[PDB]
């Protein structure tokens, strides 16, 4: 009766059936087998016609939309927490809703390995050694044991320094936002002089 | 959840397909097996979604404007009044008992145009050209934009003649 | 019937067809305004028509505002009454003159339809219903019904003793509600009530004779 | 010593899905507190009012038309606040607390935050010394004490500024002549008038002299929403320091009506549900909470006073319409200043 | 680089982008279309769409046309060879007379001139009517507002104030017709060629007049931003050239209404009776980049149609605080016969006051008050 | 180009989360 | 199978009065709107539906 706990909380309709499927994954300990099955659905609505016209078409009847999807839907090694859950989308014409159930999940199943994203944008590409320097920094801006990618980047507007975009959090040690923040307390001296 | 996160997922990242060169070649049996149940990919046509007392909202008709006169499979004539995201809100001239969920819808291109001239002094028509005077089709006219602005500035003058009314409650 | 053009949208039929009839019937009359002619056009129950309009737009999920009707709806009836005109020498001298038609409900001139087009139109012309039972029949209200070019829009005769019946016809509306004491005073009080009761049963007259 | 204090910050993000109308519904910001002053990325200010389960609701001081789809925003983690202090007088700042007089900025101040709760009852002490106000009119017949409510209702073009400016050019023609306690200084909160008016506004304050005394907060019709919204309760927080230092203040809003108009702008857009005349539901708790900040605080608790002088302008006189009604049922009692009866000759027309 | 318009709901389109939105109150162009159309910018949707309003009409456009950004506010040619000249929203030519002979175009949207550039100075702008010279004297570079109901006279008195105060001024001066009847607009286009202040031929230079027309027929984009239009072109000579030009705006209640009728259409509950939520920041902003600076002077003339003659009404009710000198319009002075029909009571302007003027000024003006506000309330007794 | 459709959910049923956990379940051993 | 034309009647099954619906909009989802002509008490969404 009890269902193992969500990582984060999220938002309602769309996004927690991502939540409750996570739920019903890690009980089964087939995180990381049905995430990927979640991304070739997705190159099966890329590439393939035929498939994606039943997640849009408002003329196809209530039952051959799952009668293809069940009879696509064979063992074929998928899963039946798959095959179960894309029968329940094209039960209730859900099958619009592939691309926000993937990324909470992309979201989710990064909640459960501690692994948060973060863009580095520089005006030199780093070396061996600065970027090894580099994290030592960031890891103070983390706030637990938690992972770490690289998404290294280049600009010339940032005169060296970086800023260490979390998309929940930014960091600005480049010198072009310091002497910008030089200029205002020049500013706010020589004229309070 | 953002779309950098869909263009992202626009990246294939699957790490194995062992799914894919099967459910390719069962997804053809599947498609013609049920294939009576198909309506046709309709494009620059329009098919009815909903349908109701004068306001039928018509899926795709990617070719169609607004004002644009359309025309049922009925032989219904209608009008484009709004162009919504993937539907187009089309008002009904007429009676609109006879469109059904999954009927055509047929763009005729022009805006709206009722018949003009001088070969209709004498005859009673309704709104949309056709009479109802029993004295057949309307002879020597011609269609015009009936959404036309008015004339600008530089095309008016000062008015002078007075238009007696015939009434003297009026015209004193 | 020779000189006469009616487009006849009834009330059972649906609401666009009345939506545009309006529209369609000023498109009849806009050739003769380009081919140098005149033209009369009558715009009639044109609040009914705006009811044809608002019968659309709350099918069509569409917002409302006063009275439930839509936010463009003065846009309606702006270029339903900006297409006629007068138009220059240099396309014919032909014109257009506008009749609309709007029935107040039983004396809002404060109503949203009302005041749109009273805003758009040149002159009105007030029909009470209680003018219509005091013998004054058309049932025009004088002191509420302005113009806007005056003079070289009436008959040239008429436009010199027009300010002879205007204004006097002013002071008598000023007058005929002081009844209540009795008092005929200084000849004045007496012919100016004597004048413009005439002028009254002077200005009646009968349905359908074009004089 | 600038160089030697740099620790850079970590400060939290949050971008903008749909931003419209000076209202900017934000993303992220899993910590912004409920009435949070935030911050954009092109200098403009913000404010969340409303913070919903996906999107936070941002309203703006200030122009919109910088903010693109995919900006910004950084929250300061404090609830928005106003330099409040001595150095204010004679300054004609804006709603939120920057100077717009050309004067540079406001020294020998300090921040506060503009929202906090009203004096209790053990704060009280029944108010027994009388404000004078000049118009004979206003003292005589109906009396206003030295930490009361009494609001200026009447039409427009009628002289609810004019009762306003009389009282406070009264003040400085009996604080020449009176202690150093009990002095009675001038925050005029000027909201909806022009940016033209405020100008005549401090041309009478300098000349006769009572720019010594007066803070003329004049968020105009010109700004955007919110600082119309925020202007009284920033400038009755500008009364908040006249009072717990133990003086007397006196504090004037003008045409708070336009103030509704403000919360009626935001509310709206922000789509919280409608209530009577399409305004919130809660306007009448926020004119309360406006309102009960000014009074007299007892010989315990510092001994001030505050007074608060409202402005409602009517439409033909109509004491019933519903903002009107709240006004009138918080505050004490009413200066009615009729239109009509002021070319009757008796100036002010105070039925 | 570009997008699509992907929606049309009336006169309001809906445009998407791929990347790099456009900013607010900005322009675009459709291709392919008629005459070209210019949407500006409202609201963002939030799925990479911006919402515009619509310069002309709509009744056209396809799904998926093809929509450039000019990447910029609305821009209007500005000059000194705009005089003579009967001008659009959009910066056309609609009297038929080759392009504007102008250069340095502007954008017609900005902020309002500061607090501390604010004249107070004050001087009594004689006109020529006495129940305005005496009653509600105007201001000299100040503001000049005309209420009343359609049919009591409004127009009249603007034409006829023209005649008055942008004659005998000899500099530079603008129409700024906001959703009036092509009638008044187009008989004023003769009686200036015919009193001289609009000129033809080659003395298109020395004319004192721009006419910045967004009358009736036109969709609400048009009749919302010609206000803007006719008010940024005065802010060009003003802050440029120097002189006092007087802007002849007529239907100010034709801009907030205007903006009203697609205010709803945009996605917003609506205000107070039916009229839109935003009409603080939309008339605010309007009034007060109408005002004198230490630059120069700008004169605005500003009427107002009110409806059946209720100033309870918010769209209105806006505008007492916006105008300092009112000429408030009464039909029952009409009915009177009696024209200028000018309230004794109603209207009443800024002037007034004997620290200005003189006690001479002030006194028999209060001694009017007296006398007139006792005669209506005698009036009903008498009867 | 082939996913422009599938960017935001749509559907009807807002309860729809209810509707799918009794679809997910069963396949829970 | 097939959805009936606007203002056509149906005939419903198991109900203890002969109700009688009328169709009038075309709601989607293969499913139109009615308007009963008896009182409604006691319908389940299963019962079988037939038109004239
Ligand atoms: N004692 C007085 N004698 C003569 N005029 C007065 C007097 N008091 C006020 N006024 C008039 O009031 C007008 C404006 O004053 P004030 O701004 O106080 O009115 P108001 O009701 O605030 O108007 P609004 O609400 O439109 O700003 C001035 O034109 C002035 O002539
Ligand atoms: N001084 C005047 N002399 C002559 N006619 C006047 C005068 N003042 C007003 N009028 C009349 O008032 C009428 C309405 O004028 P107008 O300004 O068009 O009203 P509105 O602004 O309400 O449309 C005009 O037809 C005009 O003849
Ligand atoms: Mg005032």
């Amino acid at each position: 009766l009890k269902l193992p706990t969500a990582p984060l909380q999220l938002s309602g309709t769309s996004a927690q059936i991502a939540t409750l499927l996570w739920q019903v994954a890690a009980k089964e300990n087939q995180l990381d087998k049905v995430q990927d099955e979640l991304y070739q659905f997705i190159e099966l609505f890329k590439q393939h016609s035929e498939l994606r016209r039943l997640a849009t078409d408002p003329f196809v009847p209530t039952l051959v939309r799952t009668k293809i999807i069940s009879s696509v839907l064979k063992d074929s090694g998928a899963s039946e927490i798959t095959k179960k859950l894309f029968e329940a989308l094209a039960d209730e014409g859900a099958l619009s809703a592939l691309l926000e159930v993937t990324v909470n999940y992309e979201e989710l199943m990064l909640a459960h390995k501690k692994e948060v994203y973060c863009t580095v944008i520089t005006a030199e590409p780093l070396d061996k050694l600065e970027r090894v320097e580099l994290t030592k920094k960031a890891e103070k801006f983390v706030d637990a044991g938690f992972k770490l990618v690289m998404q290294e980047k280049i600009d010339k507007k940032l005169l060296g320094g970086f800023v260490i975009e979390f998309s929940d959090r930014r960091v600005d040690m480049s010198t072009a936002k310091k002497v910008e923040e030089f200029n205002n307390f020049v500013n706010k001296l020589v004229l309070s002089i | 959840a953002d779309a950098k996160a869909l263009d992202e997922l626009r990246k294939p990242k699957f790490s194995s397909k062992y799914l894919i060169q099967h459910v390719s070649q069962k997804l053809i049996p599947a498609v013609k097996e049920w294939e009576k149940s198909y309506q046709p990919p309709v494009i620059h046509l329009g098919r009815v979604l909903s349908v109701g007392d004068g306001i039928a909202r018509v899926y795709g008709l990617k070719s169609v404007q607004a004002g644009e006169l359309v025309c049922f499979d009925s032989g219904v004539k209608g009008m484009a009044l709004n162009l919504q995201a993937d539907h187009v809100g089309v008002v009904v001239f007429g009676n609109d008992s006879v469109i059904h969920q999954g009927d055509l819808v047929y763009r005729t291109g022009q805006i709206v145009n009722v018949p003009i001239g001088p070969g209709t002094l004498g005859r009673v028509t309704d709104g949309l050209g056709q009479p109802i005077d029993g004295k057949g089709p309307l002879t020597n006219v011609r269609s015009s934009l009936v959404e036309v602005k008015a004339p600008g500035i530089i095309a008016r003058q000062s008015v002078r003649e007075p238009l007696f009314t015939g009434v003297k409650a009026v015209d004193a | 019937m020779r000189y006469t053009i009616m487009v006849s949208a009834t009330a059972s039929d649906a609401a666009p067809l009345q939506f545009l009839a309006p529209y369609s019937g000023c498109a009849m009359a806009e050739y003769f305004r380009d081919t140098g002619k005149h033209g009369l056009i009558i715009y009639d129950d044109l609040s009914k028509q705006s009811v044809a309009y608002r019968q659309m737009s709350l099918l069509l999920r569409r917002p409302p505002g006063r009275e439930a009707f839509p936010g463009d709806v003065f846009y309606l009836h702006s270029r339903l009454l900006e297409r006629a005109a007068k138009l220059s020498k240099e396309l014919g001298g032909g014109s257009l003159t506008a009749f609309p038609v709007i029935e107040t409900q039983a004396g809002d001139v404060s109503a949203y339809i009302a005041t749109n087009v009273i805003s758009i139109t040149d002159g009105q012309i007030f029909l009470e219903t209680e003018l219509f039972y005091k013998g004054i029949r058309p049932a025009l209200n004088v002191g509420l019904s302005v113009s806007r070019v005056g003079s070289a829009a009436q008959f040239p005769g008429m436009k010199q003793v027009a300010g002879t019946l205007k204004l006097e016809l002013a002071q008598y509306r000023e007058v005929a509600a002081f009844a209540q004491f009795g008092s005929d005073l200084d000849a004045a009080t007496q012919y100016v009530l004597e004048r413009g009761a005439r002028l009254t049963e002077m200005l009646k007259q009968k349905q359908f004779a074009p004089i | 010593e600038w160089e030697k204090s740099y620790q850079p910050p970590v400060i939290h993000l949050g971008r903008v899905l749909s931003v419209g109308d000076g209202i900017a519904r934000v993303y992220g910001l899993k910590s912004v507190q409920a009435g949070e002053l935030v911050c954009f990325d092109s200098g403009v200010k913000g404010m969340a009012l409303n913070l919903q389960a996906d999107h936070v609701g941002v309203v703006v001081f200030g122009n919109d038309s910088v903010i693109h789809q995919g900006d910004l925003v950084y929250r300061t983690g404090q609830i928005v606040n106003v330099p409040i202090g001595p150095g204010t007088l004679g300054r004609v700042t804006d709603g939120l607390g920057q100077p717009i007089d050309g004067k540079g900025p406001l020294t020998n101040v300090r921040s506060s935050l503009v929202e906090v709760k009203a004096p209790g009852i053990i704060a009280r002490q029944s108010v027994r010394e009388p404000l004078f106000t000049g118009v004979k009119a206003v003292d005589a017949l109906v009396p206003i004490g030295r930490g009361q409510r009494e609001l200026i209702i009447g039409d427009r073009q009628t002289g609810k500024t004019a009762v306003a400016i009389d009282a406070i050019i009264h003040q400085k023609n009996c604080n020449e002549q009176v202690p150093k306690a009990q002095r009675v200084y001038c925050v005029y909160v000027a909201v909806g008038q022009k940016r033209s008016t405020v100008a005549q506004l401090v041309k009478l304050f300098t000349q006769t002299g009572a720019m010594r005394y007066t803070i003329m907060v004049s968020a105009t019709a010109s700004d955007a929403a919110p600082l119309q919204f925020l202007a009284p309760y920033s400038g009755c927080a500008m009364a908040e320091y006249f009072r717990d230092t133990g003086k007397h203040g006196l504090i004037i809003y003008d045409d708070l009506s336009k103030q509704s108009v403000a919360y009626r702008q935001m509310s709206l857009l922000l789509r919280r549900p409608p209530g009577r005349e399409a305004f919130p539901g809660d306007v009448f708790y926020l004119h309360s909470r406006l309102l009960e900040r000014a009074a007299k605080l007892s010989k315990e608790l510092g001994g001030g006073s505050l007074t608060a002088f409202p402005v409602i302008e009517t439409q033909a006189g109509d004491v019933s319409a519903y903002i009107a009604t709240n006004v009138i049922s918080i505050t004490d009692g009413q200066i009615f200043l009729e239109t009509e009866l002021f070319y009757k000759g008796i100036r002010p027309a105070l039925n | 680089d570009a997008g699509y318009v992907s929606q049309v709901i009336g006169p309001v389109v809906d445009v998407r982008f791929d990347g790099e939105l456009p900013s607010i109150l900005s322009s675009l162009e459709v291709e392919g279309h008629s005459v070209r159309l210019v949407l500006e910018v409202a609201q963002h949707m939030g799925d990479n769409t911006v919402r515009c309003i619509a310069m002309d009409s709509t009744d056209g456009l396809v799904r998926g046309q093809k929509v450039v950004d000019t990447g910029s506010p609305i821009k209007v040619p500005v000059g000194r060879g705009t005089l003579g000249r009967i001008m659009n929203v959009i910066g056309e030519p609609v009297d038929e007379q080759g392009p504007i002979d102008a250069a340095d175009i502007w954008s017609i949207h900005r902020e309002a001139p500061e607090f501390t550039e604010q004249s107070t100075e004050q001087e009594i702008l004689v006109t020529g009517i006495k129940v305005v010279d005496l009653l509600a004297p105007y201001q000299r570079g100040g503001k000049i507002g005309l209420f009343g109901g359609a049919g009591v006279g409004k127009t009249v008195l603007i034409m006829e104030l023209i005649n008055n105060v942008a004659k005998a001024h000899g500099g530079f001066s603008v129409f700024a017709g906001v959703g009036e009847r092509t009638r008044e607009g187009n008989d004023l286009y003769r009686e200036m060629i015919e009193s001289g202040v609009i000129k033809l031929g080659a003395e298109r230079g020395n004319s004192k007049c721009t006419l910045v027309y967004g009358q009736m027929n036109e969709p609400p984009g048009a009749r919302a931003r010609v206000a803007l239009t006719g008010l940024t072109v005065a802010e060009y000579f003003r802050d440029i050239e120097g002189q006092d030009v007087l802007l002849f705006v007529d239907n100010i209640f034709r801009f907030t209404q205007a903006n009203s009728e697609v205010s709803a259409l945009l996605g917003r509950i609506p205000s107070a009776v039916g009229y839109q939520p935003t009409l603080a920041t939309d008339l605010g902003g309007l009034q007060e980049r109408i005002t004198t600076t230490t630059k120069g002077s700008i004169t605005s003339v500003q009427a107002v149609y009110v409806p059946a003659d209720d100033l309870t009404d918010p769209a209105p009710a806006t505008t007492f605080a916006h105008l300092d000198a009112t000429t408030v319009l009464s039909r029952s002075i009409a009915e009177l016969g009696i024209y200028p029909a000018v309230d004794p009571l109603d209207s009443t302007s800024r002037m007034l006051n004997p620290n200005v003027i003189g006690a001479e000024h002030y006194n028999v003006a209060r001694g009017v008050q007296k006398v007139l506000q006792d005669y209506k309330n005698l009036q009903d007794i008498i009867a």
